[PDB]
């Protein structure tokens, strides 16, 4: 544990982990892509809605 | 200790046996011999090489 | 960034690559990996002025990549491997500047014809994750082997002094092991020309691809493979 180092008194917001991806991973395989993620069919332009 | 039997501890290879010089010649990214029992018989020193 | 029927062949016998680091001498050993079958085609690229052909697509790295080339002026320098080679998918590049070894991992935005001068290979460079640059580094073959394995990217090499595929018999021994850690579907051979001006090269590489097979390996009382069979 390391809740008085990582720990802020308003919110550290400095780690961060992938939510939304097409597949999973595999064995030590990294990503640092960030595309914009498509849950539905339509296409999307790089914009958020 | 060459010539009587001995435990050894080879790297973090245990047995026991006699130990004797050699006219085999490994190549640089060897380090056991693994006759056809998948057993050793051969050995590289790490100091004397 | 300037822009500018293929054949087939045999490849009787060869990619052997030691499997493991272990010494065996005068013994017959079977082992199961991811080998070049025997007796497979052989897709074959020029680069001959007669003709001006500069011939270097993308090909697929399906399962890994055995790689050879006979040439005499050392007008192969590396290559690239990606899944999509544009700065929104992490790529690796080899590459020898005349001297060097420059092996690297990053967001590359490569150009559409890649090549040097005998720099014009990418247009971008971003997120490195890995470096091992290095001190100032038709008659040899310069065989290669090219893995990609639980993150970790293995190359085996070997060099034979000596317009087909000689048939002998060489193993390959292990040279490096990266642990770069990315998804590998491409790759792309780079090439040093002499735009509308550039001639006098020749440089005839060939391709090949593995598959899972089981091999039976011969070794002689020195420990070296001087044969094997595909089961
Ligand atoms: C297991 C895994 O992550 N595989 C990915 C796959 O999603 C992607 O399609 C490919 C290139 O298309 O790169 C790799
Ligand atoms: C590994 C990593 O930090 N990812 C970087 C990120 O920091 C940066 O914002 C982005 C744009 O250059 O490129 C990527
Ligand atoms: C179809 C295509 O993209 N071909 C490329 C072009 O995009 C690029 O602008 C040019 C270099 O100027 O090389 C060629
Ligand atoms: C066919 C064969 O086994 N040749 C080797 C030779 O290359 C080596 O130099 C010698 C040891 O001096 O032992 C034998």
């Amino acid at each position: 544990n390391s809740n008085n180092l990582d720990s802020k008194v308003g919110g550290n917001y400095n780690y961060l982990y992938r939510l939304f991806r097409k597949s999973n991973l595999k064995p030590f395989e990294r990503d640092i892509s960030t595309e914009i993620y498509q849950a539905g069919s339509t296409p999307c332009n790089g914009v958020e809605g | 200790v060459k010539n009587k039997c001995v435990n050894f501890n080879f790297n973090g290879l245990t047995g026991t046996g006699v130990l004797t010089e050699s006219n085999k010649k490994f190549l640089p990214f060897q380090q056991f011999g693994r006759d056809i029992a998948d057993t050793t018989d051969a050995v590289r020193d790490p100091q004397t090489l | 960034c300037v822009n500018l029927p293929p054949a087939y062949t045999n490849s009787f016998t060869r990619g052997v690559y030691y499997p493991d680091k272990v010494f065996r001498s005068s013994v017959l050993h079977s082992t199961q990996d991811l080998f070049l079958p025997f007796f497979s085609n052989v897709t074959w690229f020029h680069a001959i002025h007669v003709t001006k052909r500069f011939d270097n697509p993308v090909l697929p790295f399906n399962d890994g990549v055995y790689f050879a080339s006979t040439e005499k002026s050392n007008i192969i320098r590396g290559w690239i491997f990606g899944t999509t080679l544009d700065s929104k998918t992490q790529s690796l590049l080899i590459v020898n500047n005349a001297t060097n070894v420059v092996i690297k991992v990053c967001e590359f935005q490569f150009c559409n014809d890649p090549f040097l001068g005998v720099f014009r290979v990418y247009s971008s460079a971003n997120n490195c994750t890995f470096e091992y640059v290095s001190q100032p580094f038709f008659k040899n073959l310069r065989e290669f082997v090219f893995k990609n394995i639980d993150g970790y990217f293995k190359i085996y090499s070997k060099h034979t002094p000596i317009r087909d595929l000689p048939q002998g018999f060489s193993a390959l021994e292990p040279l490096v092991d990266l642990p770069i850690g990315i998804n590998i579907t491409r790759f792309q051979t780079l090439l040093a020309l002499h735009s509308s001006g550039w001639t006098a090269g020749a440089a005839a590489y060939y391709v090949g691809y593995l598959q899972p097979r089981t091999f039976l390996l011969k070794y002689n009382e020195n420990g070296t493979i001087t044969d094997a069979v595909d089961c």
